[PDB]
Formats: C-alpha cells, structure tokens, sequence
C-alpha cells in the first residue's frame, strides 16, 4: 500500500497494511525491409547483454485486461523487485 | 480386435495360365484347386524368407531373401527357367530378372552396350566414434540430434568462446582459418540458439561496412551467408528479414573504395550476393512477399533514370540470376534502353569515371543472358544479321554463344 | 565440448568505488537539478538577470 | 514500442501481433476491442495490414449486417461500428 | 534501493503533477520526465 502506486492506492481507499498461421507472424512477412537495404550511403565475462527474462520469457500478455467486467483471473497488487541486472542502478 | 483372412490368388488368372498352355475345358473346382496350392507356396515361402530379413538384420525383405528361402524349400531359386536335369545350375541363383509392368517389351541390342556402367559403391570400413561420454550423447554428426535474482546469458561460455573463436576466423586473417569456421558454420547441429547472434554480427557489419566499402570484410560476410543457408538442422526463415537486406546491398550499392581493378571482385561481389539471394528467393517461399518484393526492388532499380552504374550492374546481375522464366518475360522489352546507354558511355571522352567499366560489364552480361533465351525458345536459323532487328548489339558473336550452348547440349 | 558439457556466465559487475561514487555523485546532483528547475518552472520565480 | 525495441530474441512485434489477431479474427468480440485490435495492427504497417486485415475484408459485409439494417437503431453498436468501418 | 530524498521528493512533485489539477504543469511535468538525464534508479 505504501510503496510506488500509493496515490491510485489512497485514491481507492484500500487501507490493509489460417492468418494464426506461424508464418504470418514471422518478421519478414510483417517488416518493410527494403527501407534497410543502402543505397549511395552517405569470454568469461559476457560479451552480449543479458535480455530482460521476464519480457523474454514471461507470459506478459497474461496482464491484459480484456473486459473489464469479466476478468478471467484475479490480478493482484505487484511489490517493487528491483531488477539489479540493469546497470544505471546504483544497487 | 483381429480380422485375420486367407487371402488367395484369384481362379479368374489360373485359367487364363491353363488355356494358355494346351489344357483347355478346365472345371471351376479344378481351377480353384490350383489356386490354394499355389498361395499356400507363396505363403510358406514368404514366412520362410521373413526367417532371412530377421537374420540378416534388416527391416526390408530383399530380393535375396527370396532365393534362400527357395533353395531351403529344396526348390531351385530359378525363375525365368526351370531345368529338368538341373546340372546346369544346381540351386544357383541367377538374382531375379529385371523386369517391370510399365515395361517397352522390346529393346535395341545397342542401346544396352552404349549406356555406362554404375559405379561400384566404396567397400566395407570400420570407422568409431563416441554414442555416449560418461553418460552424455554427443553432438557429433555421427549422432542423430526484494532484488530479482542475477541473470545469466542464454549462451554457455564454451558456447560464447566459440562464437568469438568463428567469428575472428570469419573476418578472414588467415585462409584455412576462414575454411575451417565456413565448415563449421555449415554443419553445427548446434548452431541455433546462437543464430540472433551470427544475423545481428551480419547485419551491422555490413551496414557499417559499406560506409567504407571494404570489399574483403563484404565478401567474407557473404561467404559466411553461404555458409549459413546450406545448414540443415537451423531454421533460418525467423532470421532472413536481417539476412536480405545486407545481400542486397552488397549487389545494389556504390564501391566506396577504389572503383576499377577489384571491379572484376566487385562483380564477383555482386555475383556471390546474386547467387545467394535467389537461392533465399528458392527458399523461405510464400505467397507474394519474398521474391516478388526482390523482383520489385530489382525493376525499380533498372526503370530509375540515370543511375549509379555500379547500382545499374549489380541489379542487373542480381534480375538476370533469377531463373528460366524471369529473363524471358522481363529482359524483353528492354533492349533499346540498355543499346542507348552503352552509346552515351562511348560517345562521352570521360574515362577516368567508372561509368566505362560498368557498361561493358552489364552488356556482356545481358548479351550472354539474352544469347540461351534466344537458344532456349527458337531455331538456330539466321545467325547472321537476325539479330539486327534487335538493335545489332551480340548478333554473330551471340550466334557463336548459342552455337556453343548446343555444342555443349550435344555433349550432355 | 560444445557437444557433451556446458557451464553458465555472468555480467561483468562495476565494483569501482571510484566509479560508484561518480554515479552516485552525478544521479544526485542531476535528479537535484531537475527537481529544482521543475519547482521554478511552475512557481513564481525570480531571477539573477533581467528576464532570465 | 515495438519499433524500438523488437529484437529477433525478445519477439515483442509477433507477440504483439498475435495477441491484435486471435482477438480480431475470433468472433464474440465486442466493436471497441475489435477497434482496437484494427487500430493497432494498422498502425504497425503496410505488409501487416496486407496479410491480416485484408484477408477479412469480407467481414465489413458482417459490419454493414448490423449498419444499414438493423432491428435496434438506439443501441450503441452502431456507433463503434461505423467508426470501425 | 529506498530513494533518497531529493528524489522521493521529485517522484512525488512529478507523480501528482500528472494527475489532473492544472494542464501547464502537466505538460512541464512531461517535459522534465522526457528532457532529464538522471531518472534512473
């Protein structure tokens, strides 16, 4: 309740505490890549960056809300984790 | 659930065989009487050569497996002929006779003498490798196949090391280096899960590679391309809207660097870029998005009014790699266009430019291709001065290309 | 062994205390500045120089 | 969102689309998310809107079902439906 | 991992200010979220 979102919180009063086909979607079917091609222009460490997990893997879409009424799960409140895997964090 | 039936051969083929022979006036039940003795040989021998499949270890009955199974039955495995004495051949198998229902019935005696041989198969070696390793299959061809918590790479760092080892020996320092890493890019099994990282290596280095035209470090990157596609196990279609785009600039765009002398690798350049870009058009094909897109780009390319002649030749290369058809319906209507141009190159003085180079290349170029559509859909009548009709660019010498297509088509 | 083991990596962590220090010196003094350029913004606000 | 930060190992843009389609093409969907679903898909591009939105171009007949004559003219569906449309 | 201060402060100022009272801090407010440098952590 006290944490980041406290204001919607107060504001609340909550007081406790066939085009499915796989190729459609395949970014050659769904990109203007011809805009890339130029024309007369003018390890024990990682050597990559690690991506974001949740965004990689995570079912995000499982957080849209569809219709507002008829949810088909109950979400709940989300508490601040902190990723310390970003950088330009100082902890 | 089982049901098991005796299935016979048909009584309607045993009379045809007796009144075929001299026995004519067969009875019904004499003719049936024919046909259940002679399915139950049929049947005693192909569970008696099945005793074979499963000794020889093998899941197909061969045509062997039948012979031995005749000579068991105390049967001569002869089919063709059947010797009452049987001194000849005792129990020899002559292998069958190679014989088919779609058959001619009748061929030429020189017809057999004149064909070559098939070539005798490479003898029996014992080659070892490694199924297991201390309990691991290897990936060797051989084988078949509140703070959050810190995130580790996708990679493996023996994976990572050998990311960086490839792709310093792709950039091309040395040459077995650069074979050697080729190799390996097209045969890894376990190549994927690496891939993003080999397109996005691709990508932004040709891109920043063209911003000084380095030839190699181009050339290396589409032989690593090539290395790429010609894997089996990856799945490369995921991947090619990165893949395209860097190939059609290497076949669509100026030469930063010095413009003649590496010209002749420059369209070698745009001859590895053209061949690979129509084997991703024969590839990855689905309606109307892939190679109908390249073949838009590619005629926008030649209509454009006063290009860059360096653009011009790789685009010409790049529409004239395209196939049997490709040439014949778009090469046609632009003959006079193409005569114009190699006029003005000549008649302007201007020599140090590029533009010279660049035109005698695309008329060369678009004489051969237009010499076989030309061999390809008419006779070799009026050789001489036909051509003229057609601007009079190849003519004779476009005769003499269509005279050694036939040459070499006499050969095959 | 790419065919039979395997072994994770990491991220290359920044334990600097010089480099730490200078990050948080510097997310301090920016988040400071902003604060303090948004209150003048939307206040009354005065000024060293004429019209500034 | 999608332009910026889609990379071929997070799959924003075809999870994205995925999510606009299976709601756009399944029936039942009221005409403010199908608004939305066509507004999205529109607004990612040319080639998108020339393999999903105009395969069920047929589906404006079932639009101009419920615009050009319908029993309940008062409702709210005629709004959102021609603004669809 | 608790914000310091200055930047509890600027969290709160930035936070209400995109709630709805007036229109002209609103947009100064999306303009110091768009044009600052610091607003990580």
């Amino acid at each position: 309740r006290y944490g980041p979102a406290r204001l919607w919180y107060d504001m609340l009063g909550v007081p406790e505490d066939d085009l499915l086909a796989d190729e459609n979607f395949l970014m050659v079917t769904q990109l203007h890549w011809e805009d890339d091609i130029i024309w007369d222009g003018e390890p024990w460490y990682s050597i990559f960056p690690i991506d974001n997990e949740d965004l990689v893997y995570g079912r995000w879409e499982d957080n849209i809300i569809w219709d507002a009424q008829a949810m088909p799960r109950l979400l709940e409140p989300p508490v601040l984790t902190l990723d310390p895997n970003d950088e330009n964090l100082i902890l | 659930k089982l049901k098991l039936s005796n299935t016979v051969l048909p009584s309607e083929s045993m009379k045809v065989v007796a009144e075929s022979m001299g026995i004519a006036q067969i009875q019904e039940e004499t003719c049936q009487l024919l046909t259940d003795e002679v399915s139950y040989r049929i049947k005693e021998i192909a569970q008696d050569a099945l005793k074979f499949m499963h000794m020889g270890k093998r899941q197909k009955l061969t045509t062997s497996d039948i012979d031995y199974a005749l000579k068991l039955k105390n049967v001569e495995p002869l089919y063709g002929f059947h010797a009452q004495e049987f001194i000849p051949f005792r129990f020899a198998s002559g292998g069958g006779r190679e014989l088919y229902f779609y058959e001619e019935k009748e061929v030429d005696l020189s017809d057999i003498i004149n064909t070559p041989l098939p070539r005798v198969p490479l003898d029996v070696c014992l080659k070892a490798h490694w199924l297991s390793i201390e309990g691991c299959q290897p990936a060797i061809p051989e084988n078949p196949p509140r703070l959050k918590p810190r995130s580790i790479h996708e990679l493996s760092v023996e994976q990572q090391l050998y990311y960086k080892e490839i792709t310093e020996a792709c950039v091309g320092s040395c040459e077995a280096k650069r074979a050697e890493a080729l190799q390996s890019i097209a045969t890894d099994p376990g190549l994927y899960q690496m891939l993003p990282r080999f397109s996005t290596f691709i990508s932004e280095g040709v891109r920043v590679n063209v911003v000084q035209n380095n030839l190699a470090l181009l050339i290396y990157l589409m032989r690593m391309v090539k290395a790429l596609m010609d894997n089996p196990t990856l799945y490369l279609e995921k991947y090619v809207h990165e893949l395209i785009p860097a190939v059609m600039t290497c076949i669509v765009s100026r030469q930063l660097c010095l413009r003649p002398d590496v010209d002749n690798h420059w369209a070698l350049r745009d001859f590895a870029a053209r061949l690979v870009a129509q084997i991703c058009k024969h590839f990855s094909t689905t309606t109307n998005n892939i190679q109908s897109r390249i073949t838009k780009t590619f005629t926008k390319s030649w209509v454009d009014e006063k290009t860059p002649w360096t653009t011009r030749y790789g685009s010409i290369a790049g529409l004239a790699e395209l196939g049997h058809d490709v040439i014949k319906t778009l090469i046609l209507p632009r003959l006079q266009q193409e005569g114009e141009r190699i006029r003005s190159v000549l008649d302007g003085p201007v020599l140090s430019n590029i533009d010279r180079i660049g035109a005698d290349h695309v008329q060369s170029l678009l004489l051969k291709h237009c010499a076989p559509v030309l061999a390809k859909l008419r006779p070799p009548p009026d050789n001489q001065d036909a051509y003229r009709a057609e601007f009079g660019s190849l003519g004779p010498l476009l005769c003499s290309q269509v005279v050694k297509a036939r040459a070499q088509a006499a050969l095959q | 062994p790419h065919t039979y083991i395997k072994t994770p990596t990491y991220r290359e962590p920044v334990s600097d205390y010089q480099v730490l220090r200078e990050k948080a010196a510097s997310q301090r003094r920016d988040v400071e500045r902003a604060l303090t350029r948004f209150m003048a913004k939307t206040g009354e606000t005065q000024s060293l120089f004429k019209d500034d």
